[PDB]
């Protein structure tokens, strides 16, 4: 056995009934100096260890080039000069198993921390030395943490793409069909997660061209998408991962349901595809007052009246198309459809839930188009226009698919630093210049959306960490007041951030005009309201930090009508699942699942205790499931009032809660504004 | 007073094999010594030989000659159980790690292996020999189930823990577990339908009786002997394994309400650490918050 | 060819009684007029009492004669969903909807009735009739099982159907259509078995199995007619019932692998809304010529 | 029980000995009188009725308009001079149910038999009233039967393509994948179907741009064909058919064969893509002497010589593929391999078996390719270059995709008119008619294919019901020695109209200076060899015909010299699958299966003896599984020396057949110069 897992392992011993917590800093310490330093290449000079990074195919020549040696040699040394040490073994496993650049066999390390996070650095700075040293010091002090995509690609020559979340719009014709198989196959090769919105598509039993009950429906092509996804695989290490959205109200619903049933037959289960579903305020008002509810066929909704069914107001037009003859419609029990639901969710963990009448009331770029489907982690939110992929012969008239660069504030590191407003400022500007150095040249919605929307998303993570570490029980309000405050406090500095690009590039995201930003109408509950701590413990946790106030929001909202945005979309709040290990944080902004996580790398058995924990904030440190999942709700509707985008809620039920009790949390969630649900893991 | 509960833990502790992954186990299987493996393979075959005939005939017959649509719902699932999850986890677990000429080859081993042969010579025997109506040639038949399930088997099981407490072939391992907690409970089952039974015979009849139990275990304890001699030799583990399947039939003695029949041993202390949600409808009050 | 395939099909359609909540079905059952009622309780303990035949002898009869231990896990799967599931299913429905001295009354009515008599008798009859390595008498059983599954169990299923497809007694309703999913199930691969045994037979031997089938179809659907107006002229519904029976029918003939009986008929919308030559090698010479 | 289908059960009542066959001519006299009168809508006159075609989008105007009313009429008094009546009930049958056209409802019938061949003798004219009425002429004599897609479509508004065999090149890249699943959903669409070239693909385990053993093979893309033609399933009319082919020499090969077995897992096994072998003459010579042999991985042969491995003569190139260390091999016993394909032929009737080499020899076009696969019915035998499709933004280089018009002649009709040369001609003329108005948007390798190579396939039939009806047995010599004779005065004749078009027209088909046409080496058999027949009795079938001498040869060689050749491909014998029976023939150039055809429609069960069958000539109509497989393979590699494209080659074997019969067949097939082997059926 292994010295380091060893020492991890005695955590678990209980020494006069107390975990041996400090066996993790002794477990990392012999992980580094039994393992690390040994299997660490080692080289004369820096200039030695980049000559032949370069020269091996292992970084790119072309970002390096744009600083001089000792403009590198500085960048190393602000990394080196922390002398950062990983609290835990788990960080550094994690770091040097994951992200940690290794030989072309995989036998030997050649990055440490300092060294990939000085890379990351100089990649952003795009040439700038003091910028490339502000980036090393936010990352070595982990205030801000760049995506897996990111972390794990940046500067290197043999990589994936930087972005991983894309979102496709599927329009209802077999060149589309065939052009999102070949454009979803394309984006899983470079490792990304596809999602495909499948409202468009024609329900099954639609005519093809005057000859009816042609169409096979969604499921067809969920089938289609799914080996599509099973075939770019990328060696099968991480396979093919996509999702599939469709709108409550589409006629194939129950079908699209019924693919995710533990009784699906071969012939209609798909495996490696997620589902979500859109739930419009219509399918919810119908639910609520147990009336008969519809699901249309989208293709007799678009040839009456020339549009998508998912391109229109459904609170405003189902009753034109329930009273339209030439509209065909199936009658469903919209209570019986969400108890379906609820089963499925608690069976499988599927849908997604989308409550796109929660998005879009709140959505800034309506003008452009509403959201009406998420990312496969169901957290990426922002409109998109369908695209028409012709014949072969003809020109393609390319619509926007959504895609937006991940990046994550640690909050604890964020809130001990006191520098939420540089913190975000810098994170904004290294997502700026991630999506500025991504070219998807397969994906021509998707390149066409990076370049006109400029869309980023800067989550957070280490919340209940840092709410644990500060004896606030997540389920409190004043965990609740401090989520405000801090995310209020976000908002309004990547705002400030967005405004002052716009400003220094002289241009807007595509469309800006139109924006809510424009207009001035989003800034209304922030020039209206007040955000500070309303409590004395809450405002301690800021002092020393400036809280905009209503006068500052003021003065940011005329800032933005006197130079615009140049991000469509700013925050979006992601799972942040490996990362969240090297930071030493719980993922994202949901609470701990286990205080003590057990895991089996191997044939090795390793635990690891969640950050922070003692038995001074054991009790602090409460896992999700035994906590109410309405207080969930409402923090995470706290925190969802300052993200423009979603966030990824993951439902965490016991075994004894009943679909009703599912379904409850859900009712809770769309009433309290909650744009997306997650996941319903159960214990 | 006790059917119930079996229904109810049975069909509770319901699995199939493809539930756990067995290409974590490749590694571990791949650094065995051909010794190791090949006892591997052959105990695993002489499990599947028995689960063969518990499923087929065993399980089936007994719940022929049970009285009470209950009790036979436990003995069918039991069945099942037997023939339709244990004895096709191992051919699962045989996809895995062996190609196919070591799985033809170990499966015509079964065929011509006298041991193997005589136990199950034995055991069916005793199956085919229930008459209907007859309550001690279902006695003898359910001492002879409660020996495979809680005693036979036991030769076998070692082999699989002995690994899973190293931390080897645990996927396998978990498999195994699973089979052997069923067991577990059938063994206590059946023995309490064979002491059922035997409750209601004479002093005179009841001794008798006792004396078939313990002249089969007997005979069936030193044919598993020369079995174990047989596997194990190669492996150097026969006298280890035999302490364990004397554990094993005085935990099968227990089960048809018998004494202890052998001295108390410790076992290696390795193969020790070896060892839908409900629908509720919604109502009105619960879209108002 | 198909067992490992059916094997997988039925595992993956394991369910559970409890799964499905039932006191949510009262709030429909007090709505129903006592005719309703009245052929609801009949229909429900005419299909209780064939499918225990079914449990208790029907598979673990064709379990014990087939040849195969692929095919005796099957049927040892489908005859535990009879035992532990089925009836179980059955009983809860049984529960819910009436007190226990009403139960017991309803089974009085329908043990004695002539036409649920006249059919459960004739199928077990066959059952009883299967004798050892012969192989027609177990292709005889198997046609009567094809015919339970497959086509009896139908002017039963159809109330239950017809409630579900009008959103009345939808608990108990999706009960009867897991169960009825199972039967179609086991009618198929029966038929599968039975078609094995009728391909290794002569012509003259054939047309004779034949005959059988047909002459014993013929039976069965005149009896059919009879239990049908019945239980349903009080209801009104004879004539649509009797289409749904033919319909059945030959779905059981094409599962023997025989054509169609009767003329195509549509069926009621609302029971619709509720529903290897020889390997040589070569050895030269063979590429010359 | 019908009337006609009670007189044709008639037929299997033996009256005095003897199978009552005179009720057929009953039987379809009473389905005409009481069914066909009573269900055809009837006009005042062919004006009213062609105008309701037009106006309702039945008919299409542009190709009626080139003729004035009083040429279409004459056209259709044409047709009905014949007074054309169907010799059995069968033939009705299937024209009334596979081929008139039927009201939108499909409860009445708009066309007769003389309608629908004076529309396609219209479409065929394209503008001439002679040419139509000897269009009509043909069809009416049923002299020549354009194919199934030809006939039921021409003509027609709500019709699918003309051409239904396309072949399709796949090049081992993800977006030439992803255009292959897209460009057959396209053609699967039109109701065609696609044979699809995997041998460029590389093996399972070959390495992703420097990431090795990422790549799943050749059975990934086989499983996204198999959905791509699920999905696009012709409207839901008629299931979706498709083939791959690989070459036995391809790493894949034992992967490829292992999707047809009947224990094949759900994630291997493929259900509606047929599968084809091509084996180059190296492996029989390997497999003959027992030297274990070598299957290759494509992408190593591609990155050591810049070529495809099916692109490289493998009897020169093998030994150096071998002796290559950069080149990946495996060895394989190629007798076991061919064991296997036997095995698999007899349990399931794939692979298709493609002779490379024979196909080579005698390949006319193998400057611009040779050919490499062959197409659903294994006798489309072309030249093809693969497409390398880039990416979105980029050109993509169009190769050539195989797509041939079929048409079938009549060889009882040909023959009992004494108008080898008229057919042949008048065939010749409108497959290049259909060939010419042939245009598919969404495969621009088959179109541009088309545009150049101008192939048509001008296949036979009715040779079986023409021996028979002749007294010769299809096994004797006087049966090869008639279809030597016969198939060289076809292909003298569709030489001699090829080339009388080109003269037309001033042009030839692309790249056709290099052929063997152009230098005269395809001649050299025919200017050096006599076919005239060697039996008295074959010598008097062709009385009052002018049999091609050797001068003749050589003065249509000659002639193609002069003036070139118009088509690339003419020849080849499809299986004509159900035009067979409203033409009253035997199926293609194979022997009659059964001498009465025993089949079920609807509820009613109906009787087929085959085309002329009566007492006298009872048994000269022996059933295919009666005969022997060598002397069929003597009569169809007798006819493939004058076809120029492959013949649909059905093995019928008996279940007392081994595997070592079907291989001895296979190699005898292989020594006798046959192209291609189409299915393994066994009685
Ligand atoms: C071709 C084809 C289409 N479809 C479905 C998927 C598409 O969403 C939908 C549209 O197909 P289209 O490609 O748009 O077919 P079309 O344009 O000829 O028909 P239309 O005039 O009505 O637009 O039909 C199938 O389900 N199966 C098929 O084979
Ligand atoms: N020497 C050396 N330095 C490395 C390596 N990887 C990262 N570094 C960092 C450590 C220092 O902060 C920085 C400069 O190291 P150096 O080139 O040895 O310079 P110096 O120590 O002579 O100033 O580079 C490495 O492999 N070797
Ligand atoms: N009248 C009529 N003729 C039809 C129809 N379908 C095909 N025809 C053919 C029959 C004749 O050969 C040809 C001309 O028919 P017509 O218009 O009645 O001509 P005419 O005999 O009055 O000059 O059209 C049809 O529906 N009606
Ligand atoms: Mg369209
Ligand atoms: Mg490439
Ligand atoms: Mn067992
Ligand atoms: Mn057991
Ligand atoms: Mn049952
Ligand atoms: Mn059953």
């Amino acid at each position: 056995v292994p010295k380091w897992i060893q020492l991890n392992n005695e955590i678990m011993i209980q020494k006069d009934g107390k975990f041996q917590f400090d066996k993790d800093k002794e477990a990392v310490h012999s992980y580094f100096v039994d393992y690390i330093n040994q299997n660490t290449v080692f080289f004369h000079n820096l200039k030695e260890k980049l000559d032949y990074l370069v020269e091996n195919q292992y970084y790119e020549e072309e970002f390096l080039s744009l600083y001089s040696f000792e403009d590198i040699k500085e960048v190393f040394k602000t990394a080196y000069a922390k002398k950062f040490r990983f609290p835990s073994f788990m960080s550094a496993f994690k770091f040097y198993n994951d992200y940690a650049l290794k030989t072309n066999d995989k036998k030997k390390i050649l990055e440490r921390y300092e060294d990939r996070i000085s890379i990351v650095a100089l990649f952003f700075a795009n040439g700038d030395t003091e910028k490339a040293k502000e980036y090393v010091n936010l990352m070595i002090n982990q205030e801000y943490q760049p995506s897996t995509p990111t972390f794990l690609n940046a500067g290197r020559k043999r990589r994936g793409e930087l972005v991983s979340c894309f979102l496709l719009e599927v329009n209802d014709s077999l060149n589309d069909i065939s052009r999102a198989i070949d454009i979803s196959m394309q984006l899983s090769k470079l490792g990304g997660g596809v999602s495909l919105n499948l409202s468009k598509l024609r329900a099954k039993g639609e005519a093809i061209k005057d000859v009816e009950n042609a169409t096979k429906g969604v499921v067809g092509v969920m089938k289609l998408l799914d080996n599509a996804f099973r075939y770019a695989d990328q060696m099968g290490q991480r396979q093919g991962s996509g999702a599939a959205y469709l709108n409550i109200f589409h006629r194939d619903i129950n079908d699209f349901l019924d693919t995710k049933k533990i009784s699906a037959d071969e012939d209609v289960r798909v495996k490696t595809l997620s589902i979500g579903v859109v739930i419009p305020d219509k399918f919810v008002e119908l639910a609520r007052e147990d009336k008969a509810a519809y699901v249309f066929y989208p293709h007799t909704i678009y040839k009456e009246y020339g549009q998508h069914m998912d391109e229109m107001d459904m609170n405003e037009m189902y009753d034109k198309f329930v009273d339209n003859p030439r509209v065909k419609k199936e009658k469903i029990n919209p209570r019986k459809l969400l108890e379906k639901l609820a089963m499925l969710r608690s069976e499988s963990g599927y849908p997604y839930i989308m409550f796109q009448d929660n998005v879009n009331k709140v959505h800034a770029n309506n003008h452009i188009s509403k959201v009406k489907f998420s990312n496969l982690c169901s957290e990426v939110l922002q409109a998109s226009q369908v695209s028409s992929y012709t014949d072969y012969d003809e020109e393609d008239e390319i619509g926007l698919d959504i895609s937006c660069n991940l990046g994550s504030l640690n909050i604890l590191n964020v809130m001990e630093h006191k520098s939420i407003e540089k913190t975000v400022k810098l994170a904004t500007d290294s997502l700026t210049h991630v999506s500025e150095t991504t070219d998807i040249r397969n994906a021509p919605a998707v390149r066409r959306a990076n370049k006109a929307m400029k869309s980023i998303g800067l989550g957070a993570m280490n919340l209940h960490g840092y709410l644990a570490q500060n004896g606030i029980a997540y389920e409190s309000p004043e965990a609740r007041d401090f989520a405000n405050t801090f995310f209020m406090m976000v908002n309004f500095y990547s705002i400030q951030r967005s405004a002052e690009i716009a400003k220094e590039k002289g241009e807007t995201f595509d469309q800006y005009e139109g924006s809510t930003y424009a207009t001035g109408e989003y800034f209304d509950k922030y020039v209206s309201t007040d955000f500070s701590p309303k409590y004395e413990k809450i405002a301690n946790l800021f002092e020393g930090m400036h809280i905009p106030t209503t006068e500052d929001w003021k003065k940011l909202k005329a800032f933005v009508a006197e130079h615009g945005m140049y991000h469509s979309y700013r925050l979006c709040i992601a799972p942040t699942g490996s990362i969240s290990y090297v930071q030493s944080s719980t993922a994202s902004v949901m609470p701990i699942m286990e205080r003590i996580e057990e895991r089996t790398y191997g044939n090795s058995k390793t635990y690891y205790p969640m950050p922070g924990l003692a038995s001074n904030n054991w009790f602090f440190y409460k896992e999700a499931y035994d906590m109410d999942m309405f207080k969930v709700v409402d923090m995470i509707a706290t925190i969802q009032q300052h993200i423009d985008q979603g966030i990824s809620f993951t439902l965490f039920l016991k075994d004894t809660m009943t679909t009703r009790d599912l379904n409850r949390i859900d009712l809770y969630a769309h009433h309290r504004g909650i744009k997306t649900i997650y996941y319903a893991r159960t214990k | 007073d006790f059917t119930q509960m079996f229904y109810n833990q049975n069909v509770k502790q319901f699995w199939l094999p493809e539930e756990i992954a067995l290409n974590g186990d490749l590694l571990t299987w791949k650094y065995l010594g051909k010794n190791e493996q090949d006892t591997y393979m052959k105990v695993l075959a002489g499990l599947t030989l028995l689960d063969t005939e518990q499923g087929n005939t065993g399980m089936p017959i007994v719940a022929e000659h049970v009285d009470g649509h209950q009790r036979k719902a436990v003995l069918n699932f039991m069945a099942m159980m037997e023939n339709a999850v244990h004895a096709k986890s191992y051919s699962n677990i045989f996809m895995t790690l062996a190609p196919t000429e070591t799985i033809n080859e170990v499966f015509e081993w079964v065929k011509q292996n006298k041991y193997l042969q005589k136990k199950a010579q034995m055991i069916v025997g005793l199956y085919k020999a229930i008459q209907k109506d007859d309550e001690i040639s279902l006695f003898k038949a359910m001492v002879a189930s409660v020996y495979l399930e809680s005693f036979l088997f036991y030769s076998g099981f070692y082999y699989p823990l002995y690994f899973y407490g190293q931390g080897k072939l645990m996927q396998s391992g978990e498999i195994i577990n699973l089979i052997l907690r069923d067991e577990a409970i059938h063994g206590v089952y059946v023995g309490l339908l064979a002491q059922e039974i035997y409750n209601k015979q004479t002093e005179e009849k009841k001794a008798e009786l006792r004396e078939f139990a313990i002249d089969l275990l007997n005979q069936l304890y030193e044919n598993e002997l020369e079995y174990t001699e047989d596997l194990y030799d190669q492996v150097g583990l026969s006298h280890d394994v035999k302490k364990f399947i004397r554990y094993n039939a005085n935990k099968a003695l227990m089960n048809l309400g018998f004494d202890p029949y052998f001295e108390e041993e410790d076992i290696n202390p390795i193969v020790l650490n070896g060892l839908k949600a409900t629908v509720e409808p919604l109502k009105d009050d619960d879209f108002y918050f």
